[PDB]
């Protein structure tokens, strides 16, 4: 019963252009988690998925190839898609945005329960 | 259900438990909130006797029998 987790992902998509783009490509799950744990820089003809080096072992070519075909479908032209390793936190990925949103709501619910009387 | 009076918290709910006490059973409470599910532990005092299922099922309320929290 995450209901909330997929609903919450909809807000993440509604704010992050990359999360939105991935959902429009309609990736599966492994490859989605790669796109999800990476932050979207965008250049004139490039999209280079900087995945958190903190989860470097999740990035596998089996994901990258499916991600590449999908990014190619998005761009409409061949993107040289690689997953590259810079762990700097300066901007948030579509996965990272979601997590803050999951917890505060639960805390507010707990407060109302404590306040029932 | 979401809609419970308040008095139910301190009255009928409490009274069902109060006369039938035995065998230190923790009371766990699921308050279905619109926002989330939080667990408020009653642990006011009373540990319910087990005869309460039949009595509780008597009116309008279904309960579920979960693994006791203590054992795990």
């Amino acid at each position: 019963t995450p209901e909330l987790a997929a609903k919450l992902a909809a807000e993440a998509i509604e704010r992050d252009p990359w999360a939105a783009q991935v959902s429009q490509l309609s990736l599966p799950k492994l490859v989605e988690q790669v796109a999800l744990n990476a932050w979207k820089e965008e250049s004139d003809n490039a999209v280079c998925l900087h995945l958190r080096s903190s989860q470097r072992h999740l990035n596998n070519r089996g994901a990258q190839q499916k991600l590449a075909e999908a990014l190619s479908m998005l761009k409409g032209s061949t993107v040289e898609l690689t997953i590259v390793e810079d762990d700097n936190p300066a901007v948030r990925t579509p996965l990272e945005w979601r997590q803050a949103i999951y917890e505060e709501k639960l805390a507010q619910a707990r407060e109302s329960i404590i306040a029932d009387n | 259900t979401d809609r419970q009076i308040d008095d139910q918290l301190l009255n009928r709910l409490r009274q069902s438990l109060e006369p039938h006490r035995s065998g230190t059973i923790p009371v766990h409470l699921y308050y279905q909130r619109a926002d989330a599910r939080a667990r408020l532990r009653f642990g006011a005092t009373w540990r319910v006797s087990p005869s309460d299922r039949l009595l509780n099922d008597l009116r309008g309320l279904i309960g579920s029998e979960q693994v006791e929290l203590e054992f795990d």
